[PDB]
RNA sequence: GGUCAAGAUGGUAAGGGCCCACGGUGGAUGCCUCGGCACCCGAGCCGAUGAAGGACGUGGCUACCUGCGAUAAGCCAGGGG
RNA sequence: ACCGUGAGGGAAAGGUGAAAAGAACCCCGGGAGGGGAGUGAAAUAGAGCCUGAAACCGUGGGCUUACAAGCAGUCACGGCC
RNA sequence: CGAAUGCCGGCAUGAGUAACGAUAAAGAGGGUGAGAAUCCCUCUCGCCGUAAGCCCAAGGGUUCCUACGCAAUGGUCGUCA
RNA sequence: GACCCGGUGAAAUUGAACUGGCCGUGAAGAUGCGGCCUACCCGUGGCAGGACGAAAAGACCCCGUGGAGCUUUACUGCAGC
RNA sequence: ACCCGGUGGAUGGGCCGGGGGUGUAAGCGCCGCGAGGCGUUGAGCCGACCGGUCCCAAUCGUCCGAGGUCUUGACC
């Protein structure tokens, strides 16, 4: 819980910096359903939206960054704005399939 | 025909075996491949086995590609006497158990 | 507080058996998409980069 | 879990030692017993 | 030649049991010795002229082993050489 | 060496070679360790390196294995090698 | 000499099941490496905070820095100690 | 946690073992003796019943003209009075 | 292991429409020194439930897998 929170949380963050990042298969897609989700009030845009994603990511720069910056570029489609896509490789000792995911483009 | 043996390995007998059993009477080549991207440890270990047996093979044993493996097998040997708690009393050991590694390059 | 520990050695084979079921089974794995190497099934590779994207490096 | 072995310089050197050792019949005595008896050291040296 | 009814034998082994070949492992073994052990002869006190026993010490270049100790692997004098 | 506070207890570890001539150089490798080349009487004598057997783990083969009891087996007969 | 719950020493068992030593959490980015979940910088975040504070001493005693380096110790790694 | 993944990778008990139910039987509460009935080859997540399961050469017992503590008008003595 | 999907797709998530759940939001706005109140609002925000649409991601590839045993007889 807290943690699930917690991580949606840094992940989503990171990642809107840079438009795709490495986590593992499921790290991965759910980073993805809710990333996204924050995505689509980031096309809202308004006073609410805002809100709410900066009530989870919490910071401008970014905040109004992802908003601003490319909320546009995506403001037409329907969802999507996110796509995960299985890596080669997996982190050691361990064995675990990591993946990497981006924003559509 | 030559081949590539490593003894003082450091690694599971058993689990070696497993990955030598699979890269098995096989191409070199593709058993490479197999050393390559498969998964457990060792993989790595035997892939440089492998390395070392061919090398050694076409260039004083000498027709590369017609090369695959004719046979593989690995020993263990030496042990690594591990002292863990007494019994909260009498120590009580396990053995790391260093593990032999061998396989034969050979032509088609 | 060993309650139940093994009556009797284990039979040599028989142990083994039991090992037996155990098989290995080298990663299905299928040639490249042009990076012209064999790659782990559905994957870019310090071969590729591509997929229909050239996401990757070396 | 107060165990026992806490070395009390002090003490240990203190309650034990060459010094001591000599002091009495005893001390001495088993002192020299060790002395040629099997080479080693001695207490305090320790 | 094809169909159907019936009948009996076999090939397919994940591991496996026994048989062999070739390593590994483990150090038994035989033999070997700069070491004991055991009887017999020789020998039989040391000590403040701080002994027996260690302490910290030199080696050009360093733990340890040694031998000295401050004139530290050594100083003198006589016999061997 | 080591458990003991202490008084005290008290291991285990010898052998390569005729003598190192102990393994330049080349070869894969992060390396160790593996391959060549040279010693060589041999190095499956190669540095914990004589003789290094058993237990036990491996790798190839013969045979043998899915309506079947038993450690064992052993008497008969058959198939395959 | 099976044969004395034998002594010595190897060597298999369960078994690749049991455990990783406090449910105070992590995640991303880049850096270095032969190879890094397990090292370095860096940005999200969690936990102390009467302590998971710094201090005096007791005890240990070079464990400290700095350049190197990883075979074993480090209950995985490990270019970190 | 367990379970699946990858890294790591013990332990007591143990003759040996390819080890069914039966009704009976034998030393008298039998997987392996008899007649019979089901019964294919392997495994992992489990459930405890049996393998008189493990742990400990019964501490409740009795036996050895066994031991150690205490008791009184038990024997004998020593102490001190 | 079982079952249905594998871009000639709706399978998963996304989005979307719906319910169903909370109970009228964030803002300005107006009444009271304040506290707040009422309005804009039954709003706002919504986890699985029903069902759209190819926004995203099931790409592309590989393996293995039959041939029809021997003899009797009944038929064409």
């Amino acid at each position: 819980s807290s943690h699930r929170l917690a991580l949606y949380r840094n992940q989503a963050k990171s990642l809107l910096t840079h438009g795709r990042i490495t986590t593992t298969v499921p790290k991965a897609k759910e980073l993805r359903g809710f990333v996204d989700h924050l995505i689509h009030l980031a096309k809202r845009g308004d006073l609410h939206a805002r809100r709410l994603v900066l009530r989870d990511l919490q910071d401008v720069k970014l905040v109004r960054k992802l908003f601003d910056e490319i909320a546009p570029r995506y403001r037409d489609r329907q969802g999507g704005y996110t796509r995960v896509l299985k890596l080669a490789e997996r982190r050691r000792g361990d064995g675990a399939p990591l993946a990497l995911v981006e924003l559509v483009e | 025909e030559a081949k590539a043996i490593a003894r003082y390995v450091r690694i599971s007998p058993r689990k070696v075996r497993l990955v030598v059993d699979l890269i098995r009477g096989k191409s070199l080549e593709e058993a490479r491949n197999i050393l390559r991207y498969t998964n457990k440890r060792g993989a790595y270990f035997v892939a440089k086995v492998l390395e070392s047996a061919a090398a050694n093979a076409v260039n004083n044993h000498d027709l590369e590609d017609r090369l695959y493996v004719k046979a593989a097998y690995v020993d263990e040997g030496p042990a690594l006497k591990r002292v863990l708690p007494r019994a909260r009393g009498r120590a009580d050991i396990i053995k790391k158990r260093t593990s032999h590694i061998t396989v034969i390059l050979g032509e088609k | 507080a060993k309650h139940p520990v093994p009556k009797k050695k284990t039979s040599k084979s028989k142990r083994d058996m039991r090992r037996s079921h155990h098989a290995l089974t080298a990663p299905n794995l299928t040639e490249c998409p042009q990076c012209h190497g064999k790659k782990l099934s559905h994957h870019i590779c310090p071969n590729c980069g591509y997929y229909d994207g050239r996401q990757v490096l070396a | 879990m107060k165990r026992t072995y806490q070395p009390n310089n002090r003490k240990r050197a203190k309650t034990h030692g060459f010094r001591a050792r000599m002091k009495t019949k005893s001390g001495r005595n088993i002192l020299a017993r060790r002395r040629a008896k099997g080479r080693h050291q001695l207490t305090v040296s320790d």
